[PDB]
RNA sequence: GGGACGGGUGAAACAGGAUGAUCCCGCCGAGACCGCCGGCCGCGCAGGCGCCUGCCAAGACCGCCUCUGUCAAUCAAGGGCGAAGGCCGGGGGCUAGAAGGCGAUCAGACACCACCGUAUUCCCGGCCGUAAACGGUGCCGCCCCGCGGCCGGCGCGCGCGU
């Protein structure tokens, strides 16, 4: 990568982007953008580390993936990035999945510094109708 | 018979309420019968909160919260614990 | 199906992004873009998330949206755009036992812009009360509402896109919703929630040049 | 923008992806709905009732050295209102989803689980007149242990506190 490929360096402060975590209950996703959501840094998920369906969202998928992510990115040039962690959420779980703690302490633990941190979940100020029924999954 | 006073449920002064979905099956329970618990969590679980407040750059930060409302049915609440079954005389008891 | 393409930041390269001078770190960071094949309008027009607590290094839980207008001399310059609160502070102001006031107008400036503003409050409970719970009758929260509207059309009634920035900055309309709302009765928290930019003229150069 | 999986499950498999999906961001269109506050709070004859602003008529309660003077209670017949589903005639078409299709499980599964999806769910005019329409307790009226909580209105007392 030629310098002018790769962010102007200076000791005044650090390059910072924008890390987006997806905690699902079937899948995770971590996405490396710059400040404003349009030009994509790195992008990993934890489906291209296992070979079990199941095991798609567990910690150690996202571990390894964020792993991959640290290299590309710090060979991109970046240094710190803030984080913004998110659920299904729409009408949903609204719960966090098992794999955003594990990226957040990979990131931690692979020599990144960390900015801000902030909840992005999508949630309405009111709802259409999901799906099950007015019994629910009977099982 | 009649097990309870309440039968089950808190309504008082009224005919009808607004409905509600469980958390976890998505059934449709009535507002005043459904079991509803708030709670205040971090977003980062306290045994890495020391690790990212040394990574973070910021100085002064404080560590973020979420806040939710959970909602569940009779059965689901049993399934998982969140409530008991208790004697007959322990069912009068309203203090946690 | 699968093809392999080449690495496409081989051909990229970054330009800075900076604030209006009401702040005081200006730098906000920088920006990666393709080489031209144009940069200089494909960089503009975008949009950036910046918390104030940053920007003015009470803070923390406000953040600004800026929108670059203009590219001139390798830099990318911005102007107001939104204003918003962190989730969190939300979620941590609701509380069981009081009722809430949720308020929203419509204002617009002197520079051509048309803004929506929602202004929200909290009733609290007397030092000395014998009860637990903060309700109150409806007659109070009328006259608050219409506290809340004629204090907000009193302050932001006549005012330009410089002076609203300063004030949201500041707190001042804050201060003034507080202080005026305190005369009907108890009041925990009112702040503005935030403020939406619904339609602007379409050539504004001379507003930024005097942000800049 | 970026480049290989994504969806879903107890675990899987049908539908999606180099015609660049999932993911990030900005804009556009339509139609529903009214959250955290929200309650041994309240209103209404019942069924039922929750976005902003404005208009319209109404109602119970309290206070009173205001007015009339038995004008009252309950009721076959008769009249009116009446959840959801359903029907007739027009609009509208996003979610969900009877019927139908398909993947699993099973000895079998035309069911429970997954996916697609018509009527319906929404508005206008009109029928139908049923519910565990439950406080499973008809309406009016009198007396009646004690302690306590909440809502509305009024009066007394002081050291003036909702
Ligand atoms: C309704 C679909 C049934 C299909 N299978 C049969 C095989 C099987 C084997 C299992 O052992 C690992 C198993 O563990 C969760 C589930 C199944 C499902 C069972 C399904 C039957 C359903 N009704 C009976 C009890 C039950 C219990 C369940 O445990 C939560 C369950 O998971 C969704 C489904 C069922
Ligand atoms: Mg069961
Ligand atoms: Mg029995
Ligand atoms: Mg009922
Ligand atoms: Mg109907
Ligand atoms: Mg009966
Ligand atoms: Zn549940």
């Amino acid at each position: 990568y030629a310098p002018e490929n790769l962010p102007a360096k200076n000791n005044n402060s650090e390059a910072f982007a924008v890390c987006h975590i997806y905690a699902g209950k079937n899948d995770t996703f971590i996405h490396v953008t710059d400040l404003s959501g349009r030009e994509t840094i790195g992008r990993v998920s934890g489906g291209m580390k296992v070979k079990r369906h199941c095991d798609e969202p567990s910690a150690y998928a996202a571990m390894q993936a964020t792993q991959d992510l640290i290299e590309i990115i710090t060979d991109r040039g970046i240094t710190a990035v803030h984080i913004k962690i998110r659920a299904d959420g729409g009408t949903g779980k609204r719960v966090y999945g098992q794999g955003g703690s594990a990226a957040i302490r990979a990131l931690v633990r692979g020599g990144i510094k960390i900015g801000r941190i902030e909840d992005s979940t999508p949630i309405p100020t009111d709802r259409t109708r999901h799906k099950g029924g007015r019994r629910g999954r009977r099982l | 018979p009649v097990k309870r006073r309440n039968n089950g449920r808190s309504k008082y002064n009224c005919g009808h309420t607004n409905i509600v979905r469980c958390q976890n099956c998505h059934r449709c329970v009535p507002k005043d019968k459904v079991i509803k618990r708030f709670t205040i969590r971090n977003i980062v679980d306290n045994t890495i909160a020391d690790d990212v407040l040394n990574a973070c750059v910021i100085q002064g930060f404080a560590i973020p919260k979420l806040y939710n409302k959970v909602q569940y049915c009779v059965s689901c609440s049993i399934h998982n614990h969140i409530v008991r079954v208790r004697s007959r005389e322990d069912r009068k008891i309203r203090t946690p | 199906t699968q093809r392999k393409n080449p690495d496409p930041y081989l051909k990229k390269e970054w330009y800075p992004v900076i604030a209006p001078a009401h702040f005081k770190s200006r730098h906000i960071g920088q920006t990666p873009v393709t080489k031209t094949a144009v940069a200089t309008d494909v960089i503009n027009h975008r949009v950036y998330e910046v918390n104030l607590g940053d920007l003015n290094p009470l803070n923390g839980n406000t953040k600004f949206y800026l929108q670059t207008q203009l590219v001139s001399d390798g830099k990318c310059l911005t102007n107001f755009h939104g204003m918003d609160i962190t989730r969190h502070k939300y979620g941590s102001l609701f509380r069981k036992g009081c009722d809430c006031i949720d308020v929203f107008m419509d204002i617009p400036t002197t520079d051509g812009y048309l803004l929506r503003v929602f202004v929200i409050a909290f009733t609290d409970r007397f030092r000395f009360q014998r009860r637990k719970n903060c309700h109150v009758k409806g007659r109070v929260i009328r006259m608050m509402r219409a506290g809340i509207y004629e204090t907000l059309h009193n302050e932001l009634g006549k005012v330009s896109i410089p002076v609203l920035v300063t004030k949201l900055s500041n707190f001042e309309v804050n201060a003034k919703l507080t202080e005026a709302l305190q005369k009907i009765t108890m009041c925990r928290d009112v702040m503005i929630r935030r403020v939406k930019v619904v339609k602007r003229p379409r050539n504004t150069m001379e507003l930024l040049s005097t942000m800049h």
